[PDB]
């Protein structure tokens, strides 16, 4: 089939990692020991797109686990479906990178990615026809962060021709009071804008906020911010994994989303987000739903569309429902909204429904959106960095690698210009 | 002998083929395993349905067609599906990657790796014509396949068949089914790049079905199947003066002759009735003069336009089933005085009837009533235009900031392809404007 | 009248056959043109990567001189 290799690095991206794998594992019926035991036929139709067929009928994960901590190793092997992942594909380090992005980047991690590559390189020959890659990883910590762009333009030099994605979790002072993230979010930012095809932006900032406001969790666990992200990814990855018709494949959703090479940084949106109080989709409908998923509170990048304009997004629907009730409210939506999508792309809004419902909803509706307000993200992320990087704060951690303080300002002034770009075509007019 | 070879390119194309085969195979009473009891000469033979399909010694009626898509998994349905028998395993060729929605990747990058091996199987057909008459190419406008590829393939057909004749079925993208952003990159494209290798172009408005279906036959929410079948009958009426023979029954070629004015004015309107479903049809007979008349209404066109506010340089009629020409004269005769139907004035106003006496077919599980009599117009009509004007802005909102351009120029292509094709449609919308006005 | 029917073929012949080669001529041109370009941007992104490994190098290496 049209395969993908699955990269996970560091703690955040290992943690996402495996509840991606947990979450899309169920809905195709695949059991921790790699055995189908499901149902529909509907499951197994593209299941070669993530999963690999051994002896015995057995289904592994395409996935290739790394970190430079040796701990995280244990933790996904412990964990549920653990035991699915191919022992050859854990690849690990003796400690690690301790928030330092350099560390990651230029020195341990650079010592470490030619044993990755190898994994890669092995699970990429026994492909029919690969796709492309999907990286999960933190920009905040060390490794996921610096030595994950590492792996990006070193995959990129052996496959240049096929798509690359990320899952970025982005940094935020509400979960994590590391005061370097900022660093390390900018200098991978400054990495992500030229060497990947696209992005989707998970702002552990948007995370915090649902939880906090919106699903009224006092103190959200990474377990319970995690269950966003799983099931966004699982939603966003829909239309890979089921028959479909839209953006079937990674370069297809590629060139549905990304007008401009660098502006590839998507906001991923979920609904519903409500609490077990009130409605648990009791009588969500079509349009309650439609109307939920393109509102700021249910955006896992903490931005406001109403600030910015899509160039472009993709909404995807789950579960039995009527297709004709959703092209109607899609509609709706567009017209009511007109001005917060640029008129100098037609139709840059496509439509896919899905049959099948994650688990534990009825319906449910992911949100892909190619916003001019991600700014707001990139803007946050500037102005903390700038906090430090006026006072030289931390700075001899990365001098310490050999790095220069220049390329701290070149990766500031680059993402500086992604900004200024997303709001020239904001600012564009048909006429 | 007057052979024609079927190419469906893409996902639209093989679709789209699946049920017109379909559906002549139910016309000629041809079973899913090729055999056809009704057909005395085994091995082969010269019938009017022989245009279409070859034979084999064993008494096989094969598609004079070939299958090809840059990914399997729609031919794949057809190797594996209820005609599978009925081609042959050369006839249906894949590659293993798609062209994503791209041009480029369709008539550079990926469609150089496998033209040969098409061009080869064509000409496997070709060599089995006693006296080959042409091509019908299907394909979409939208798609990185339908656009590149049929484009790259129209270019090299014209090098190793001269000017035999080809003809396009071409699917036009609508919003309510459109699977990409850059449908209308793709559509000026190939249209441009095949501009100077058609001589005859049937535009089917994927809006205009999905209408149609929505509102004769009452299907909420259309899918490719309700369209295809719809689209299928249309061109079965188109190919049926191919197909079947008659004392009244008159020749596409000869349609064709006053269809096309000039070379680059090749763009048909086909208008078709009755579509109706069987609640509806029920004890309800649609006569000759009322489905001759809903030719004129424009809901029932195959491309979003409209004729009232154009002029006509051609109007035929394709009439099939119960129809003598005693009705056909007093319908037209009728419409002569009431509708809005004004031709330029350098050509004459008389319409061009065809009769092709075997009745309309349906296929089991389908939306269409079956009916006594069915007629397709095809028009020459300035209105078409407007389907090609509605494109060009599309193209030009986006162009004007080089929206997704990157994608085609990674795949090795330049803007000055693109400014190239702009103009020519620029010319081309010119050139429609042209011929309406008045001589001197 | 003989003399005129054979420059009418004639012609007839020439017309196609320019036609053929120009279309032959041109596609050859434009698959030529596409492949250099294609090759020249793969090209030009993969010197991009080559210049990283370079400067990752001299980062290691000004690590070295400073311990
Ligand atoms: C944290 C706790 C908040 C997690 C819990 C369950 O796994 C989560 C279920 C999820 C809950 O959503 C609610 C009720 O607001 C909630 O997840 C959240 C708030 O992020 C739960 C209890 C469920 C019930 C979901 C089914 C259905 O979709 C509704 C809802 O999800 C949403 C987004 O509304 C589930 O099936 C989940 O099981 C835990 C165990 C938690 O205690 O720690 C975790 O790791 C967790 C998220 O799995
Ligand atoms: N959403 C989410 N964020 C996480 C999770 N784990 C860590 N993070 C975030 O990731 C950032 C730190 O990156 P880590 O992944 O922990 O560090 P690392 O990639 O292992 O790199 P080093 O530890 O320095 O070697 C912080 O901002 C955390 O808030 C997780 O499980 N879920
Ligand atoms: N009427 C009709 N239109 C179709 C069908 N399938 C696809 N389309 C239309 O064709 C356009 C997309 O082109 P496709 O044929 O699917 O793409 P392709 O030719 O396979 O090219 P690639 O997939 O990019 O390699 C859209 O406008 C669709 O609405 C079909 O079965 N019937
Ligand atoms: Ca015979
Ligand atoms: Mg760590
Ligand atoms: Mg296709």
């Amino acid at each position: 089939m049209r395969e993908i290799v699955h990269i996970q690095a560091g703690q955040c991206g290992n943690q996402i990692g495996a509840k991606f794998w947990e979450v899309i594992s169920d809905e195709h019926g695949i059991d921790p020991t790699g055995s189908y035991h499901g149902d529909s036929d509907l499951q197994l139709e593209r299941i070669n797109v993530y999963y690999n067929e051994a002896t015995g009928n057995k289904y592994v994960p395409r996935a290739i686990l790394v970190d430079l901590e040796p701990g995280t190793m244990d933790s996904v092997r412990s964990g549920p479906f653990g035991q699915i992942f191919r022992p050859d594909n854990f690849v690990f380090g003796q400690s690690g990178a301790g928030n330092n992005w350099a560390k990651g980047h230029y020195t341990e991690g650079a010592e470490l990615v030619d044993s990755v590559l190898d994994v890669v390189r092995k699970e990429s020959e026994s492909c029919d026809c690969l796709q492309g890659f999907q990286l999960t990883h933190s920009l905040g910590g060390g490794t996921g962060s610096g030595m994950g762009t590492l792996l990006i333009s070193k995959i990129r030099e052996e496959y240049p021709d096929r798509i690359m994605n990320t899952f970025s979790v982005m940094p935020s002072p509400k979960v994590s009071d590391t005061v370097v993230e900022p660093y390390n979010a900018t200098l991978s930012v400054h990495q992500l804008v030229e060497n990947t095809d696209e992005t989707y932006c998970i702002d552990n900032e948007a995370l915090y906020d649902i939880c906090f406001r919106t699903l009224k969790l006092t103190t959200p666990t990474y377990g319970d911010l995690n269950h966003l992200v799983s099931a966004t990814m699982s939603g966003v990855t829909t239309c890979l994994r089921f028959p479909g018709q839209l953006n079937a494949d990674l370069r297809k959703l590629a060139v549905n989303m990304v007008p401009f090479p660098r502006l590839h940084f998507f906001m991923p949106g979920f609904a519903p987000l409500t609490s077990r109080g009130s409605q648990q989709y009791r009588a969500l409908t079509v349009p309650e739903l439609t109307q939920q998923m393109f509102d700021s509170k249910n955006m896992m990048a903490a931005c406001d569309p109403r600030h910015g304009r899509y160039l472009t997004v993709a909404a995807i629907f789950r579960g039995r429902m009527s297709m004709k009730e959703v092209d109607e409210q899609m509609l709706n939506v567009q017209n009511k909204n007109s001005s917060y999508f640029v008129e100098w792309i037609p139709n840059n809004v496509k439509t896919a429904v899905c049959d099948i419902p994650p688990r534990g909803l009825k319906m449910s509706a992911t949100f892909i959106g190619n916003s001019t307000a991600i700014q707001e993200l990139f803007k946050r992320i500037s102005e903390q960095f700038t906090a430090m990087f006026r006072r030289k704060a931390f700075l001899h951690w990365y001098t310490g690698e050999g790095m220069d303080e220049m390329e701290f300002t070149e990766a500031e002034s680059n993402m500086n210009d992604l900004v200024s770009e997303y709001q020239q075509y904001q600012d564009a007019t048909a006429d | 002998m007057r052979e024609c070879i079927s190419i469906h390119v893409g996902q639209a194309g093989v679709q789209i083929g699946n049920a017109c085969w379909e559906l002549y195979c139910l016309e000629h009473g041809i079973q899913p395993d090729g055999q056809m009891p009704s057909d005395k000469t085994i091995g082969g033979g010269d019938d009017s349905f022989n245009t279409f399909f070859s034979e084999t010694g064993a008494g096989k009626h094969v598609p004079r067609a070939v299958f090809v898509d840059l990914e399997p998994t729609v031919i794949d349905e057809v190797r594996t599906g209820t005609y599978r028998q009925l081609f042959h395993p050369e006839q249906l060729i894949t590659g293993k990657e798609d062209a994503a929605n791209n041009y480029a990747r369709g008539h550079y990058t990926i469609g150089k790796e496998i033209i040969d091996l098409v061009l080869d199987r064509i000409r496997k057909l070709a060599d089995q014509c006693t006296g080959l008459q042409g091509f019908l190419v299907f394909h979409s406008f939208g798609g990185g396949t339908g656009s590149g590829f049929t484009s790259l393939l129209m270019e090299r057909l014209s090098v190793d068949y001269g000017k035999k004749s080809k003809l396009e079925f071409s699917i036009y993208p609508a919003p309510q089914v459109s699977t990409a952003v850059v449908e209308p990159y793709n559509s000026i494209l190939t249209t441009h790049t095949t501009l100077e290798h058609s001589d005859c172009a049937f535009m089917v408005d994927n809006e205009a079905i999905y209408d149609i279906c929505r509102r004769n036959l009452d299907i909420e929410r259309p899918t490719y199947t309700n369209l295809n079948r719809l689209i299928s009958q249309i061109v079965s009426s188109i190919t049926a003066s191919l197909r079947f023979d008659g004392a009244l029954n008159v020749d596409l070629t000869e349609f064709q002759t006053n269809l096309v004015p000039y070379p680059r004015i090749h763009f048909p309107l086909a208008t078709y009735a009755p579509v109706i479903s069987a609640e509806k049809a029920y004890h309800e007979q649609l006569s000759v003069a009322e489905i001759t008349n809903a030719c004129f209404e424009p809901a029932n066109q195959m491309v979003k336009c409209d004729p009232r506010h154009g002029k006509y340089m051609a109007c035929c009629l394709l009439y099939r089933g119960d129809v003598v020409p005693k009705d056909v004269n007093a319908a037209i005769a009728t419409i002569k005085t009431k509708r809005s139907i004004q031709f330029v004035d350098w050509c004459p106003t008389g319409f061009k009837v065809g009769i092709n006496y075997q009745p309309p077919t349906v296929v089991p599980g389908g939306d269409l009533a079956k009916v006594q009599r069915a007629v397709c117009m095809l028009s020459n009509t300035t209105a078409i235009a407007e389907a090609w004007a509605r494109l060009d802005h599309k193209f030009d909102l986006m162009y004007a900031k080089r929206a997704f351009v990157h994608w085609y120029v990674g795949e090795g292509m330049e803007e000055g392809e693109f400014s190239e094709a702009r103009e020519d449609m620029a010319a081309l919308e010119k050139d429609y404007e042209e011929v309406g006005v008045d001589s001197v | 009248k003989r003399e005129h029917e054979r420059e009418v073929i004639q012609k007839a012949i020439e017309e196609n056959n320019n036609f053929i080669k120009m279309a032959k001529e041109k596609l050859a041109q434009k698959m030529e043109s596409n492949k250099e370009n294609r090759e020249a941007h793969l090209a030009a992104m993969l010197e991009r990567l080559q210049e990283k490994d370079k400067h990752a190098e001299e980062v290691r290496k000004n690590k070295e001189l400073k311990e």
